[PDB]
């Protein structure tokens, strides 16, 4: 009985994983536009904040290489409210 | 070092697929069969360029090809689809195995009309 | 004494856990996979004495990926200037940095 | 006789029936007449937070179907 | 102890040291030290008296503290390098902590304070293991981390070990403490030439292990643990007095013997690096070690101390002890200086 | 670097100086030693979970097990001390001064 | 967050019940009790066997800690190696138990 | 081998059942025909994304669409 | 709203523990050819209320405690761990749905021996300390087979998720592939809670506590008894779950857990006590070798049958 | 306040070590190390290490500190200025560190440390249908062969060594 039912459960797992795989291109495109939205917002607010500070380059990469670096949590949700911060940074860990 | 170059906010504007995760998972296998080509163009671009800023326009094609997937559901089979993603939507883990007759009606209606 | 028994006998006793750029289960990348791959491919074969001065850029990139000290220092500067301009009333946050804009996807 | 132990077993069984029935009705009431979303994995949390953003009412459980696309 | 269990425990000691020698990951280095300590604890408590239990307690505390500082150095290396290769260390704090941890494992001064205690508390065979085999694994890690070892730290540990192990044995009448302070002085000699030429470190380690194994094997053959009991040897076994004579004249670095070989080569690799004060002070401080070696040879070989009457009984029983490799080690620890350029096999 | 690493390192040094300054007991010494091991567990764990280096997630478990076995060894050593003097006092362990 | 609230609620209920148990019958003004055991005043004799069963627990619990990732380890692609190492860990736990047996370690608490 | 086995089953049946169950657990995966299917199911479970290949011009066995005939098939998993 | 759910968990736990004492005295009465309590309430239903009011106004026993702090903390820890063992229990939905509820319960039950140990040392009696050391050694002994049997059963589940353990048993009860693990599990959980025939605390540690705190230890012990019966029910006798009607699962697992708690009550009125070495012999020389052998069998068995359960 | 919660737990963690590094009594030392293990477990849980934190409960606290309190309760027969002085010393050192790093957003005792909350250093992606920590621990049997061999051999030798050194013969 456990043989038949765990084989059926493996087939159902593969079906759910292929549903996920069929959804991953759209979720990847939305994720890319999401993080580029947030970085552009942080960039424009840095340009309108860091005007007084002498010698500041707005949007300057701390890395030497010009390769894309995955944005850190503080890079994206830095200038936002603490509610959005906590929802993004401990939401899944604290969820039930 | 140098200045990172981000795209403008006009470059990120696109008609968002504003449907829920159960609507996505219920329509998932037909989305993976029918919206194959620009999705795989996009994900090949995404693993080869390793930079999302170089992958935006292809992603727009994804966000173009997804919506034509759903309008073509909405023009022909909105009612069995709605009955199917409601039953998918009830479950906490969103089981396919709880929802086989609604899947059967939706697959029958899509195989007939589309 | 480094009796390299693993390279002599061709066995892989502990090289897999050595670096983050190695073969991970289910192809999970580390958060600094590209930086460590670039530092290793720079510093390979040339020795440590040459590698400390000829791969300094890749190693500074990889260390600053790991610890994020320049990133957090930049965030400290941005947030502290923002707090000073809030305290002086010279600046207001936008609506999209207050939670009233119905986020993207 | 032996059915004299049954009032105490009935009281104890109602007292064990209360927590599961109560958490089931609370999970239906707090989640729009449905089950609580099990997010054990970060993909499930990604979808659930995407639901929270696409509903527009800051709630994951308020679902949006074909009426939300044109 | 069950001899099968003794064989398995000694193979586990050797296994932990080999796991330190052959591994490229830091966790396996730490695992080799943990396995080595965990297996050597019953070798110290073999005879089951409170001195062995006290010695095992002191050894456990020092080696546990060193293992914790080692794992902290490894964790800081993973902080500042993101990886686990047993190679140079990418932080001077992790380099300092690992050099401290290995100095505590070797018993280098001022972490020497457990070596004359524990060697006194344990039998001669377990002290032989502690002073010969237990020096192999930390010197292997010091061999592999030397591009990041701070110079002033390792030289301070080296001269402090040489001076304190020199002034230790002058007050000692117990032979195991004499071998312990000799161990501290020779480990200072090994780590002083470390950053200049680690081949001479390996040469000093091999010659020291040969000479120490010769002296402990003579001590086990004659069943003597004090100077005054070693002085009874001429009336029982007159050849053993000649053997402890030539081996203790070897351990002081007197030419034409082989124990002159390492320290001379150490000076030969330190005057190349324009250090003249430091090998001179080290060589002059080694005269203290040679002085208490000469004290032991005066008590044993060059004079005849009075024995007792019961020694006449022991004239009628030959030595049934398995004096393993004692002619081989006695020859190698004395007559090897004409083969001084053999050291290139350690390169 | 990150701010929690400050507290985990300072906890390691607090338990270090507790393990490096005995009062009377050997059990309190072993408690400080296992506090050092616990802080190493937390610190290695926060690094490995930080950097998403997947294969080292089995690393702190190993760091637990060996060292917990090490603790067992020390406890047995303490018991042998307490099978001689009646207490686990470190001032009774001075037979090897001469 | 729900879990931290639940733990705080359970600790608060337990502390409230313990406070009621330690302070409600203190208000009884009953009587002062004048001059409030098989061994009289002898010291506690150390039992070697209790310490032995505790350390045997600790070591076998460490072997359990090695065994705990097995429901996740059955999902691997290198199943021959996984099966060999799983049977080797349970076999080394059994060898630890057999050595604990045959050298009279499980005695008078068998 | 026969009287000894009945003797240890008479005196210590818990240990006989222990060594019998452990011996079956050792030897029986090497003799089972279904051990291969465990491997084939665990490698067919798609945890990651099947990152597609650039069609250079000569890949006759790689499909262009998931519903194409060429490629890996799991009809053995459905049927068994 | 979640606080209401926590209250509707923890208050009915206390009520079911209160009336489990009545069910114990009644079931032990009728199994002993007599009656249980039937005078104080109608069919005895007011006996636990009368007894709780009796104990909370009895004189405090007023001991000379070695440590005041641990004398306070041992009932606090016992009650807190007795209540937090319920929050991952799926019935059919837990209060705290977590990915590692099984391992959470094994951890919070491993922490339960500190209450016994602190109550034993916080009393000035050396006899109470010897009894506490015996009870702690007994409990940590049987936690070994708890962990290994539980691991061997969860090799058919795929995860440490307790909610997945209902999905695992939708075609068969898991006692049918794992009844030897079930019977050793059942006796081992009988030996966890110091329950007869493993109750050497009643055969000739918290005897210095007053009637209030001793009642709190007693109710924490019966909360552990009800909880381990519910956990054994979910673990081996998994009920049918219809997601649109969860009360079917709730009525079903409640009936099974009541039968299993009555089975504890039915064991304690049937057997004499073990001697201390006899249950040590039962663990280390009977349960643990079969537990290791069945652990090897349940490692190698989903591989040889191609029945490896899903990870998710 | 809630964005600093791991930091706050870590402060309790440091306080917990001063709860036993001052060494009041080995039973109060055991209690302090239990509370320290609980809060350090919570720190592990808040980066997503659920299995490692439950190892801190099941093996460190419920496995090993049980044995420490057990062995300690078989000694120190049941019934300071330096203890309380060292305790308040370590507490004031730690709160001076807190005050410095919260008024400067930067501190340097031995290393440089940021003063913002440690939520900033996290990752912004998902791991799919697996915990990366759970799969890296599951990798102990496929990729971790030599590690399992040496760990199981060290535990077997640990059983043998404990039986040798406690026999007295
Ligand atoms: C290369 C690395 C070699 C490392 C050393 C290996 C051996 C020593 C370690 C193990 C040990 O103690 O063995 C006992 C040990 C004897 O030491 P002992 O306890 O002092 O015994 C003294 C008398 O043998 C007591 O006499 P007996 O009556 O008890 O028995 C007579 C015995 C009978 O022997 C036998 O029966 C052995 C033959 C059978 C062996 C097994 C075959 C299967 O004769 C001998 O063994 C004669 C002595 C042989 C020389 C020993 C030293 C060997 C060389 C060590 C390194 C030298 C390096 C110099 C470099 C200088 C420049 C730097 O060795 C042997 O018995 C075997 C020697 C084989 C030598 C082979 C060399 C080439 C190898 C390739
Ligand atoms: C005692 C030894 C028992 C285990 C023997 C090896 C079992 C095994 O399958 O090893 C393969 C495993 C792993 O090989 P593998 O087959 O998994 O390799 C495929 C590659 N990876 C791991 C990336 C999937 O180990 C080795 O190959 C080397 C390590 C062990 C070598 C033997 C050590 C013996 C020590 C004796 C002292
Ligand atoms: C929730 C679970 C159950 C909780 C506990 C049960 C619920 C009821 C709690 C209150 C019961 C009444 C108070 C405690 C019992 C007092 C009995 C007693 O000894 O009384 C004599 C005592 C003392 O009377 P006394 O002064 O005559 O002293 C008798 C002793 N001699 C003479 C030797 C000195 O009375 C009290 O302590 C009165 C306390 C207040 C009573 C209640 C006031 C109203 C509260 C509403
Ligand atoms: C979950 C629902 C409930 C589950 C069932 C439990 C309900 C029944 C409870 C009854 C009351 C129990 C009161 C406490 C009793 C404690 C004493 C006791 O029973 O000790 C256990 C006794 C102890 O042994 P003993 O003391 O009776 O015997 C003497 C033992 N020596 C010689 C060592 C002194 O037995 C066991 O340990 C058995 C444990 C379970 C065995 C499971 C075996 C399954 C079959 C395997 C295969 C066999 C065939 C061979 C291979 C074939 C391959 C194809
Ligand atoms: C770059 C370097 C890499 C590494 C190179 C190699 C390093 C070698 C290190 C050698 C360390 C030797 C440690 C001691 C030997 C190990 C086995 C042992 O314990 O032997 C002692 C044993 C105990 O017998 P027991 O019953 O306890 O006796 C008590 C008295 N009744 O039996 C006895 O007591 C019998 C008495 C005689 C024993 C003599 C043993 C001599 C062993 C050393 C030989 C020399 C080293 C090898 C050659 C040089 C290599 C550098
Ligand atoms: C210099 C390096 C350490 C810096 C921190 C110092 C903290 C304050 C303690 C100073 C020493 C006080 C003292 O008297 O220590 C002795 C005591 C053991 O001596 P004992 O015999 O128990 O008491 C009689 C006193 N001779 O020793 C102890 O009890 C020492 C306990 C040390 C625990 C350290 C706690 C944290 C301290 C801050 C972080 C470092
Ligand atoms: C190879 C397979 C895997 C093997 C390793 C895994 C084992 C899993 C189970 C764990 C066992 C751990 C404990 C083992 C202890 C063995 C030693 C032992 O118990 O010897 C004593 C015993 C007699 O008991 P006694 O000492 O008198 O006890 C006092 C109470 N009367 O003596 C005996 O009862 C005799 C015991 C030895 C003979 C047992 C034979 C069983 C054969 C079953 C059928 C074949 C199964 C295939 C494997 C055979 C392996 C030999
Ligand atoms: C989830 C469900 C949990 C259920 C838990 C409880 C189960 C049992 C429920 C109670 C069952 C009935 C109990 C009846 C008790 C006896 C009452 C009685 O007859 O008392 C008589 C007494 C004297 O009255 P008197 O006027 O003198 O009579 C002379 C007549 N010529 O007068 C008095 O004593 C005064 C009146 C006292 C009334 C007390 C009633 C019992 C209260 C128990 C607490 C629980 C309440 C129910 C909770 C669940 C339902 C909401
Ligand atoms: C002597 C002092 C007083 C003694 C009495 C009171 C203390 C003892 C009794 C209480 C013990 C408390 C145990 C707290 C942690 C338990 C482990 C845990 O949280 O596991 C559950 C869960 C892991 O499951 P998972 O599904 O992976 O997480 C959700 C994401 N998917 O993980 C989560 O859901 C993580 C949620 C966020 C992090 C929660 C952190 C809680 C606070 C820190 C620990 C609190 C206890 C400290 C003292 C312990 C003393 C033993
Ligand atoms: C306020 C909530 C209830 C508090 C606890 C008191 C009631 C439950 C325990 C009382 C008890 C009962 C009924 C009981 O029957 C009994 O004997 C077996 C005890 O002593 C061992 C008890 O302690």
């Amino acid at each position: 009985s456990m043989m038949r039912w765990n084989r059926e459960r493996r087939r159902l797992q593969i079906e759910d994983f292929e549903a996920r795989i069929a959804l991953m291109p759209l979720l990847q495109a939305e994720k890319d536009r999401r993080v580029l939205q947030m970085l552009r917002e942080n960039l424009e607010e840095e340009a309108t904040i860091m005007k007084d500070v002498p010698g500041w380059k707005v949007g300057e990469s701390v890395f030497h290489t010009t390769r894309w670096v995955t944005p850190m949590m503080g890079e994206l949700y830095g200038l936002r409210t603490g509610e959005e911060i906590l929802s993004s940074t401990y939401g899944f860990i604290w969820y039930t | 070092p140098g200045i990172v170059e981000l795209p403008s906010l006009e470059d990120l504007k696109v008609q968002e697929v504003k449907v829920s995760s159960s609507v996505l998972k219920a329509a998932a296998h037909h989305y993976g069969a029918q919206c194959d080509k620009p999705n795989k163009e996009f994900m090949l671009c995404r693993w080869e360029e390793k930079d999302p800023r170089r992958c935006l326009e292809e992603g727009k094609l994804v966000n173009q090809c997804a919506l034509e997937f759903f309008r073509q559901i909405k023009r022909h089979c909105a009612e069995p689809f709605t009955e199917y993603w409601t039953c998918i939507d009830y479950s906490g883990l969103q089981l396919f195995r709880r929802c086989r007759k609604e899947q059967a009606q939706f697959d029958k209606c899509v195989l007939d009309k589309l | 004494p480094f009796f390299d028994v693993q390279k002599k006998l061709g066995v892989d006793l502990d090289h897999w856990m050595t670096i983050q750029s190695a073969e991970q289960p289910h192809r999970i990348p580390a958060r600094c996979h590209a930086f460590e791959k670039e530092w290793i491919e720079c510093a390979h074969g040339i020795g440590s004495i040459r590698a400390e001065k000829e791969c300094k850029i890749e190693f500074e990139d990889f260390r600053e990926c790991l610890l994020r000290q320049k990133t957090m220092k930049r965030l400290n500067a941005i947030k502290r200037q923002r707090d000073k301009l809030i305290k002086e009333g010279k600046y207001t946050p936008p609506p999209h940095h207050s939670g009233q804009e119905d986020l993207r996807p | 006789m032996w059915f004299e132990v049954l009032p105490g077993i009935a009281v104890m069984g109602v007292c064990l029936f209360i927590p599961g029935m109560a958490t089931a009705r609370i999970h239906r009431f707090s989640n729009g007449g449905r089950e609580k979303r099990v997010a054990h994995y970060s993909y499930q949390w990604y979808l659930m937070e995407r639901d929270r953003r696409v509903s527009g009412v800051n709630r994951y459980y308020v679902s949006k179907g074909l009426e939300n696309i044109d | 102890m069950n001899p099968i269990i003794l064989i398995i425990i000694l193979m586990t000691v050797m296994l932990g040291t080999i796991i330190v020698m052959i591994s490229t990951h830091w966790l396996l280095i730490w695992i080799g030290f943990e396995m080595n300590m965990l297996a050597i604890i019953p070798i110290m408590m073999k005879k089951h008296n409170p001195r062995a239990t006290e010695a095992s307690t002191k050894y456990f505390l020092t080696q546990s503290t060193a293992s914790m500082l080692l794992m902290m150095a490894i964790i800081i290396n993973l902080m500042f390098s993101g990886q686990w290769t047993v190679m140079k260390l990418f932080n001077p704090m992790a380099s300092m902590l690992m050099t401290m941890a290995l100095a505590m494992k070797l018993g280098m001064a001022p972490f020497h304070f457990w070596v004359p205690e524990v060697t006194q508390g344990i039998p001669l065979s377990s002290g032989l293991i502690l002073l010969t085999w237990q020096k192999l694994a930390p010197m292997s890690v010091l061999y592999q981390i030397l591009p990041s070892i701070n110079l002033d730290l390792i030289l301070t540990l080296s001269i402090l070990s040489i001076t304190i192990g020199g002034w230790g044995g002058l007050n000692q009448t117990q032979l195991r403490k004499i071998m312990a302070y000799s161990s501290i002085a020779h480990m200072g000699w090994m780590t002083a030439v470390l950053l200049y030429n680690p081949t001479m470190t390996l040469l000093n380690l091999i010659i020291y292990i040969i000479m120490t194994s010769t002296m402990f094997t003579l001590f086990m053959a004659n069943s003597t643990t004090t100077t005054l009991s070693l002085s009874h040897t001429w009336n029982k076994a007159p050849i053993m007095t000649i053997l402890v004579l030539i081996t203790l004249l070897s351990m002081g670095g007197l030419p034409p013997l082989s124990g002159f070989m390492p320290k001379w080569m150490i000076i030969q690799e330190m005057t190349k690096n324009d250090s003249i004060i430091l090998p001179t002070l080290m060589a002059i401080t080694a005269l203290l070690n040679l002085y208490f070696y000469m004290r032991l040879t005066y008590s044993t070989a060059l004079t005849m101390f009075p024995s007792t009457n019961n020694m006449k009984m022991k004239w009628q029983f030959p030595t049934t002890k398995r004096m393993t490799l004692l002619p081989t080690m006695t020859v190698l620890s004395t007559m090897l200086l004409p083969l001084t350029p053999i050291l290139s096999i350690l390169e | 670097m990150s701010l929690v690493y400050m507290n985990i390192m300072m906890a390691f040094t607090v338990s270090l100086t507790g393990l490096l300054m005995y009062r009377s007991h050997l059990m309190s010494s072993l408690l400080c030693l296992e506090g050092m091991m616990l802080s190493l567990f937390i610190l290695a764990t926060l690094m490995i979970l930080n950097s998403h280096f997947t294969l080292a997630s089995m690393m702190p478990i190993i760091l637990l097990v060996f060292a917990a076995c090490e603790a067992a060894l020390g406890l047995s050593l303490l018991v042998m001390v307490s099978n001689t003097y009646g207490t686990d006092y470190v001032q009774n362990l001075n037979l090897l001064q001469c | 967050m729900n879990l931290m609230i639940t733990l705080l609620t359970n600790f608060t209920l337990a502390t409230l019940l313990v406070t009621i148990a330690f302070w409600l019958p203190q208000l009884n003004v009953y009587s002062e009790k004048t001059s409030p055991d098989p061994m009289g005043s002898a010291r506690l004799p150390f039992s070697m066997k209790f310490f032995l069963v505790a350390i045997t627990f600790l070591l076998f619990d460490l072997e359990i800690a090695l065994l705990l990732p097995l429901p996740w380890a059955s999902q691997t692609t290198n199943l021959n190696t996984m099966l060999t190492m799983a049977l080797l860990l349970i076999f080394l736990l059994a060898v630890s138990l057999a050595y604990e047996w045959t050298q009279k370690g499980l005695e008078w608490t068998e | 081998v026969a009287a000894f086995l009945k003797n240890v089953w008479a005196k210590e049946p818990v240990l006989v059942a222990s060594f019998a169950i452990a011996g079956l657990a050792v030897i029986l995966p090497t003799l089972s025909p279904y051990t291969k299917y465990s491997l084939m199911i665990n490698r067919a479970t798609p945890y990651n994304y099947p990152v597609p290949l650039r069609d250079d011009g000569n890949m006759p066995d790689v499909p262009s669409h998931p519903q194409d005939p060429q490629g890996p098939s799991l009809e053995w998993l459905k049927r068994l | 709203m979640f606080m209401i759910n926590v209250l509707t968990l923890i208050i009915p736990i206390l009520l079911a523990v209160a009336f489990l004492t009545l069910v114990e005295r009644k079931v032990l009465g009728y199994m002993q050819f007599r009656k249980g309590p039937n005078v104080v309430g109608p069919y005895g239903l007011l006996q636990p209320i009368a007894d709780a009011i009796k104990l909370f106004i009895k004189e405090p026993l007023r001991p000379a405690t070695s440590s005041i702090s641990m004398f306070i903390l041992a009932p606090i820890l016992a009650l807190t761990l007795a209540l937090t063992m319920w929050i991952p229990l799926p019935m059919p939905y837990p209060l705290i749905n977590m990915n590692l509820g099984v391992l959470f319960m094994l951890a919070m039950s491993s922490l339960a021996v500190y209450s016994i140990l602190w109550s034993g040392w916080a009393s000035n009696s050396k006899y109470a300390l010897i009894g506490a050391l015996r009870a702690v050694a007994q409990t940590i002994s049987y936690e070994v087979t708890l962990a290994i049997i539980l691991l061997s059963v969860l090799l058919m589940n795929g995860s440490f998720t307790l909610s997945t353990l209902i999905i695992t048993q939708e075609q068969v009860w898991l006692i049918f592939p794992a009844w030897p693990l079930a019977m050793m599990w059942f006796i081992s959980t009988l030996a966890e809670t110091n329950r007869a025939p493993f109750d050497l605390t009643e055969g000739e540690f918290n005897v210095e506590y007053a009637a209030g705190p001793f009642a709190l230890f007693f109710m924490a012990e019966y909360a552990n008894i009800i909880m381990m019966n519910i956990f054994t029910t979910t673990l081996f006798l998994g009920a049918f779950h219809n997601p649109y009607m969860p009360e079917l699962y709730t009525i079903n697992f409640t009936i099974k857990s009541l039968l299993l708690s009555i089975t504890f009550l039915w064991i304690r009125a049937s057997y004499p006590r073990f001697r201390y070495d006899q249950l040590m012999h039962l663990l280390w020389k009977n349960f643990l070798p079969l537990t290791l052998a069945l652990c090897m069998w349940h490692v190698s068995l989903p591989i040889l049958l191609s029945s490896i359960p899903p990870q998710t | 306040m809630m964005t600093y919660i791991v930091f706050i737990l870590s402060i309790i963690f440091v306080m917990g070590f001063v709860g036993f590094s001052s060494k009041p009594s080995p039973i109060y030392g055991g209690l302090g190390l239990i509370v320290s293990g609980g809060v350090g477990c919570g720190i592990v849980l808040n980066f997503g290490g659920s299995f490692l934190g439950l190892m801190v409960f099941l093996i460190y606290l419920g496995g090993m500190m049980v044995v420490f309190g057990y062995t300690t309760a078989m000694a120190t027969e049941q019934y300071n200025k330096v203890v309380l002085g060292t305790f308040i010393t370590g507490l004031l050192m730690e709160f001076l560190m807190v005050y410095y790093v919260l008024k400067d957003k930067e501190v340097e005792i031995v290393f440089k440390f940021n003063g913002m909350g440690d939520w900033v250093i996290y990752d912004t992606g998902d791991s799919g249908f697996f915990s990366e920590e759970a799969m890296g621990i599951a990798a102990l049997y496929s990729y971790g062969t030599w590690l399992v061999i040496v760990t199981g051999w060290s535990l077997l030798i640990g059983v043998v060594v404990i039986m040798e050194i406690t026999r007295g013969n």
